[PDB]
RNA sequence: GCCACAGAG
DNA sequence: ATTTTTTTGCCTTCCGAAAATTTTG
DNA sequence: CAAAATTTTCGGAAGGCATGCTCTGTGGC
């Protein structure tokens, strides 16, 4: 593949064009896309259980071709190993072979009750506090 | 600490001391030390440590400790449902009376807030605050007292509308199985009881049958299963409310049975919360919202967190594990009460739910919105709900559990060694036993980037090295090192990691109060409190509120843990 | 009659055994003349079956007729011994000479 | 008491237990042709009720673990037929004294 | 020498010290600010507490002067606590030999604590 | 200091 | 990068392999 | 009845110990 680079790989491209492969998808997965989750976490729509919002492997291949931003020809089993380093991540879902959509969590990821699916939105604990919880505890 | 730190300063502030305990005996010595007092704490102990153990065995164990003692620390912790019991007659014709431990009781001292919170939130009375102040005390009254008899608790209160009022909440919440009848069931084992069930039914098959050994035990532990089943089913069964029309013809729960409350319920109900918070990340706000709705009417009827019959240690045989897997499936599906439809639903959802605008379909609680709400929850990836038939929609918890225990897991991980780490442990998941080169093909980053976030997630038995020597002996260089990944290791792992910080937080929680106690006594007092401003001094003043805020840390701390470790109990 | 003595303790029992050890060492000296006192003879027969069975006077008899650990490791194999009795947490009574 | 002939299985030798109250033993006929405790070798053994041997541990002031050891499956305790605990009392005899009494407890 | 090859990775100026640490650097997302429903829940916490230990049920850890003053009269006792034999049991929950610790034939009240809907706890 | 043999009764 | 040994006996524990026995179909 | 699981028996190898108890010298690394 292209991402050889002088024997190694380019993370730096690897994350240009999972993003924008991310981009994408999230953009033909939902009905008017980020915006619909700009204004708040009401007004916010999804598509029926009969659209078909997912985005198959040639539509994301010919957009990766008219976008030009990678300047290298890319096979059918590149993109779709790339997506599948995206369903590795969790920012996406495969619901069929060579079609696959953007999950709800890497949305909110971008931008009430404790849960771990949103940790990011916790704030790390102030300094000189006793009676904090490590993880790596109990076992270092 | 950049500088030299000394071996003296590592074992005081440091918890070395505790990283030695066994997470299971600290978690409920420290629970049992800081609700009971100390003599609890160590026949708890002891309990654990040395597994079943006489009185005269705790007498003869314990140092300081004679027969009165511990017969009344014995009593203390059984009516805490705390300790559970067996009685046996040996051959000889002794009977020796064998006292175990039991998770039901230390874990209604653990669950304690958040069962009354749960009571408080499930049955709606948060409009009315009457109704919501008497559900918190008889609910508190309950948990403190372990069991109680409604005539009992009703002598302590002199108002007839209040008396009426109480009796008509105690029936209540008998209806909806948060509060049962408690019995010697919920105190002898479960591994006794079916070992005697078993042992019965196979007496009971006379000599000089036709049929083999085997046969014979088959029909055995069937007869036996069959009848455990239906022991265990028994204070699901409202007997203890068929008492109807004394006078004026109302239905009131009897004077003369103890009132305990219900494990397995409020786990149902924490089961349905996971699933709630799993759901809200995956399919929208008002799906969520309709979800919530479709799990809490189908909640008291949903199959319990753990079937006992896996608890009596016959998953020896396959036969068997596959039959309980079997059984699990058939029960989530054909109970009468877990199959609902959008019209079930439609009877439930509150005014302020709209559902009119939520759906595109296209690039007034409608039964039809309903119905796609539900049809994309069971189209999801994550299977929240299946349909056995066109329109008719049931939670399939044999399926839906692994997937919410490997989501939490993986999410864990993602936010405590960062999301590479969850990248990595799902690389290795989704193909099972893989090499450095083909991590590196499949997950396109650095290989020392892959190397070091392995070896970290191999401290924490996330992932286990497959080692395939290509040499007679199998030394390191010559072989080639595999990973996959084990779930069952990882989730036990896991699991005594969050039981040990919980109890390190409540040790922690125990020490700070036992340092501050000539302050905590001085405060907590009936006419200090409401005049701390006053009668105390400003350095007492804010010694004080660090202490307080400093615990309400730590209680609120042990409440996410224990939103993060039930899942493992699953 | 066997001079052989685990023979005689597997068909008669460890009461014969005692007389078969203590007859083949009474021989045993009375034949090269050395005159011992028999009483000597049957002390050490009563010790080598006491606990039932014929022990022997071995590293391996030693280890099941005493319970103490230093005695037993100042006799040989002391690092087997004293890490047995590190892993297994026996008390040991200083009562022994040794 | 059970006499087999040539051997018996291992599979049956771990259901003698099997009845609570009542014990089995298990003989051999070539481990019967000639008695044991008429041999020269073997001495007299005398098993002891539970006052003698109670009388024998009040007069000697020690408790039953510290009394020398006769085995079970030993071949006069099989023929007495001992149980765990009892103390069988042996009439040795030496030429240096003459009879003298000794005692082992089965275990 | 034991002390001289090295892995392709490292160098010889990382390798030497072997400092490890004690105290742990990866934190859980549990650790943020306190929420209004977190802090009804701890001060529940807090007050079933303290209802279980002033309760019938402690068995608690394991100057009354024999001088007698007249300044004992008039002298207020201190609390008549209620002991472990003065609550209703069901007798069918527990074992026989339980049954002389408790109190089978003798007074008996069942001790009530009633749920305070203001927060005990000062900030 | 560690090994190595050499002797004495 | 061809290639000696340099006492003799006794003892327990392990560990496949094969035999013996029971147990499922 | 004979296929399959469980248990026992039987070897050869792998370990270990012993190969006195004290005492007096030298020679080389
Ligand atoms: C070819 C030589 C075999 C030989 C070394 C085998 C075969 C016969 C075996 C003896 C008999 O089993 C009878 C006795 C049984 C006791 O348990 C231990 C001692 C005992 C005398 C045995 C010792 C040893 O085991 C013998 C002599």
């Amino acid at each position: 593949g292209p991402w050889f680079t002088d024997g190694e790989l380019d993370i730096e491209f690897i994350n240009s064009l999972l993003t924008i492969v991310w981009r994408f998808i999230s953009e033909n997965t939902f009905p008017n896309g980020f915006k619909n989750f700009e204004n708040g976490p009401k007004k916010n729509v999804f598509y029926a259980p009969n659209v078909k919002n997912y985005s198959t492997t040639q539509e994301i291949l010919e957009f990766i071709t008219a976008a030009q931003v990678a300047n290298v020809e890319l096979t059918p089993s590149n993109i779709r190993s790339l997506c599948e380093v995206l369903v590795y991540d969790d920012k996406l879902e495969k619901v069929t072979h060579d079609c696959y959509r953007v999950t709800l969590e890497s949305i909110l990821q971008m931008n009430e009750e404790f849960s771990i699916f949103n940790y990011f939105k916790m704030f790390p604990a102030s300094k000189h506090d006793k009676e904090v919880v490590y993880f790596d505890e109990w076992t270092i | 600490s950049e500088k030299l730190v000394t071996p003296e300063d590592v074992m005081t502030i440091s918890s070395l001391e505790q990283r030695t305990l066994n997470p299971d005996l600290f978690l409920y010595k420290e629970l049992v030390k800081a609700h009971l007092g100390e003599r609890a704490a160590s026949v708890i102990g002891m309990l654990v440590a040395l597994g079943r153990l006489s009185v005269r065995e705790l007498v003869e164990k314990i140092d300081g400790m004679d027969v009165d003692s511990v017969k009344t620390t014995l009593v203390s912790l059984t009516q805490l449902r705390c300790v559970k019991y067996l009685q046996e007659t040996a051959i000889s014709g002794k009977k020796t009376t064998y006292y175990y431990y039991n998770e039901e009781g230390i874990h209604i001292l653990l669950y304690s807030g958040l069962i009354i919170d749960e009571i408080i939130t499930q049955m709606r009375v948060n409009d009315e605050e009457e109704h919501k102040q008497l559900v918190a005390e008889i609910v508190q009254n309950v948990i403190s007292l372990g069991s109680l008899t409604v005539e009992d608790y009703l002598s302590s209160v002199t108002s007839d509308s209040m008396k009426y009022t109480i009796s008509s909440l105690f029936v209540q919440l008998c209806e909806m199985g948060y509060l049962i009848q408690i019995s010697k069931l919920h105190y002898t084992p479960i591994e006794d009881l079916w070992q005697f069930l078993y042992e019965k039914h196979y007496k009971n098959i006379p000599r000089n049958s036709p049929l083999s050994d085997l046969k014979k035990r088959s029909q055995a532990k069937m007869n036996a299963k069959t009848d455990f089943a239906k022991i265990i089913n028994k204070p699901n069964e409202l007997s203890q409310i068929l008492t109807v029309d004394p006078k004026t013809s109302l239905r009131i729960v009897k004077p003369t049975v103890s009132l305990t409350i219900n494990l397995d319920r409020f786990m149902k109900g924490r089961r349905s919360k996971q699933l709630i918070n799993l759901a809200k990340t995956r399919v929208g706000s008002v799906t969520a919202q309709v979800y919530k709705i479709a799990l809490r009417l189908t909640e008291q009827k949903s199959p319990k967190i753990r079937d006992p019959l896996t608890q009596t240690g016959l998953l020896q045989d396959l036969e068997e594990a596959k039959s309980f897997q079997d059984e699990a499936e058939l029960v989530e599906e054909k109970t009468p009460g877990l199959t609902f439809n959008a019209i079930d639903l439609a009877r439930h959802l509150p005014a302020e739910l709209d559902l009119r605008g939520s759906l595109l379909s296209r690039k007034p609680h409608s039964a039809s919105l309903i119905n796609s709400h539900l049809k994309i929850l069971a189209s999801s990836n994550f299977p929240f709900l299946n349909e056995t038939k066109p329109g008719v929609y049931y939670v399939p918890y044999s399926k839906l559990m692994p997937v919410l225990k490997s989501s939490v897991y993986e999410y864990v991980i993602a936010s405590t060694l960062g999301p590479s780490a969850m990248r990595l442990s799902r690389c290795i998941r989704d193909n099972k036993l893989v090499s450095e080169k083909i991590i590196n093909s499949t997950a396109l980053m650095k290989e020392k980037d892959i190397r070091s976030t392995l070896a970290s997630l191999i401290r924490y038995n996330s992932v286990e090295i497959q080692e395939v020597p290509r040499t007679a002996d199998r030394s390191a260089s010559r072989a080639v090192f595999l990973f996959r990944c084990k779930e069952t290791h990882s989730y036990n792992f896991m699991r005594q990691n969050l039981e040990w910080n919980m109890a390190n937080l409540l040790f922690k929680k125990e020490k700070l109060k036992q340092e501050n106690s000539t302050l905590l006594k001085k405060a907590n007092r009936d006419d200090v409190k409401g005049r701390e401003n006053e009668l105390l001094l400003p350095s007492e003043l804010n010694q004080l509120k660090m202490v307080n805020e400093r615990e309400l840390n730590v209680f609120a701390r042990l409440s996410r843990l224990l939103s993060l470790w039930e899942v493992f109990q699953m | 009659t066997t001079n052989h003595v685990l023979e005689v303790f597997s068909v008669l029992g460890i009461e014969a055994a005692r007389y078969s050890i203590i007859r083949e060492i009474n021989y045993t000296m009375s034949n090269h003349g050395m005159s011992v006192d028999p009483r000597h003879i049957q002390l050490l027969g009563d010790v080598m079956t006491y606990k039932g069975e014929v022990l022997g006077i071995t590293r391996f008899g030693l280890s099941k007729m005493r319970d103490s650990v230093l005695q037993l490791a100042s006799f040989e194999k002391t690092t087997d011994h004293l890490f047995d009795a590190a892993f297994y947490m026996k008390k040991d009574a200083v009562e022994g000479v040794s | 008491i059970f006499v087999y002939q040539n051997n018996i299985t291992p599979s049956a030798m771990k259901l003698v237990p099997s009845i609570p109250p009542a014990t089995i033993e298990t003989f051999n006929e070539a481990a019967l042709v000639v008695n044991i405790t008429h041999h020269e070798l073997v001495p007299k053994h005398i098993r002891l009720s539970s006052d003698e041997k109670r009388e024998l541990l009040k007069r000697y002031r020690l408790k039953e673990s510290q009394l020398p050891r006769i085995q079970r499956a030993d071949p006069v305790a099989l023929y007495l037929g001992l149980k765990r605990g009892e103390v069988v009392k042996i009439i040795r005899k030496s030429e240096t004294s003459g009879r003298y009494a000794s005692y082992r407890i089965c275990m | 020498n034991y002390m001289s090859n090295l892995p392709f990775g490292l160098g010889y100026g990382d390798v030497g010290k072997n400092h490890i640490t004690e105290f742990p650097s990866i934190p859980l997302p549990i650790n943020g600010p306190i929420t209004n429903k977190e802090r009804s829940l701890a001060v529940k916490y807090i007050n079933f507490g303290k209802t279980v230990k002033d309760g019938p049920f402690y068995t608690g850890s394991m100057t009354n002067d024999g001088i007698e003053r007249y300044s004992d009269k008039y002298l207020k006792k201190r609390k008549i606590g209620i002991s472990i034999d003065d609550h209703p049991y069901n007798l069918n929950l527990f074992p026989n030999e339980l049954y002389n610790v408790m109190g089978i034939n003798k007074k008996k009240l069942l001790a009530i604590s009633k749920f305070n809907n203001a927060d005990d706890v000062f900030t």
